[PDB]
């Protein structure tokens, strides 16, 4: 494989 | 069963995405952060020392929009990224930033990127410390 | 008393670290562990800034090869925040001179991790130091 | 509190 992504956990 | 990415690759890719987002949609920047993320971006208190830090996605968004990022331009001159606790990546950025077509100002930034947990090879910003040199030196 | 603030940990570390760098850099390796990363500036042969070494023994070798002599430090700002696993991330900005040469501005990044066997004891997991004149 | 530093050695 998966590409590297960025973002919060949405919790 | 794939391999975990190198820290340099994660840090470089994150620096790219971070500063392009800062230039293109700064109101989106808060999406990088989690509930327990610390954020400071320079600033000087009135007759006081450097500014303090806010925590969590909502306060970080509030601070970012109060900073009024417009046509932000960033020249990156150095990036370090190293593996750190629990598969994190510590990143040190040295560069120049200009906001609202104003002065190109030298800065140092420290990021701590942590695995988001639910999506493989996804990272969020746990710590974001930014300081302009001209507010310190 | 209670659990120390990340700022207290960071400030106490900055004091101890640069004091030891001045008085006995030969003991500085004691700060680190087996997985610790260390880079302290440097411009590689015909190119970019230098790379980093790992482990306390290799870190000691690097520190020895840097010949820290009468190291002088003027710290101008310290940031310290809680990070993963009760660790502390420290951002230092200051001036550093070696061998009684002129002071040079620098930016340092530390990750301090709980040593795990003694309460309120930390070790340096990451040590990223850079002279800005080598970069700008 | 008493804050100390050193590797786990």
């Amino acid at each position: 494989a998966p590409r590297i992504t960025f973002g919060g956990p949405s919790d | 069963v794939m391999e975990k990415p190198s820290p340099l690759l994660v840090g470089r890719e994150f620096v790219r995405q971070y500063y392009t987002l800062l230039n293109q949609a700064p109101d989106m920047l808060h999406r990088f952060y989690g509930k327990n993320s610390s954020y400071v971006h320079g600033g000087l208190d009135s007759n006081g020392k450097p500014a303090d830090a806010v925590y969590g996605q909502k306060e970080i968004h509030r601070k970012v929009m109060s900073q009024n990022f417009t046509n932000c331009h960033t020249k990156i001159r150095h990036v370090d990224a190293h593996a750190t606790l629990n598969d994190g990546v510590v990143v040190q950025v040295m560069g120049l930033l200009s906001n609202n077509n104003q002065a190109l100002r030298r800065f140092m930034q420290t990021f701590v990127l942590a695995p988001e947990g639910s999506v493989a090879n996804k990272f969020y910003v746990h710590n974001d410390i930014f300081r302009y040199q001209d507010e310190v030196f």
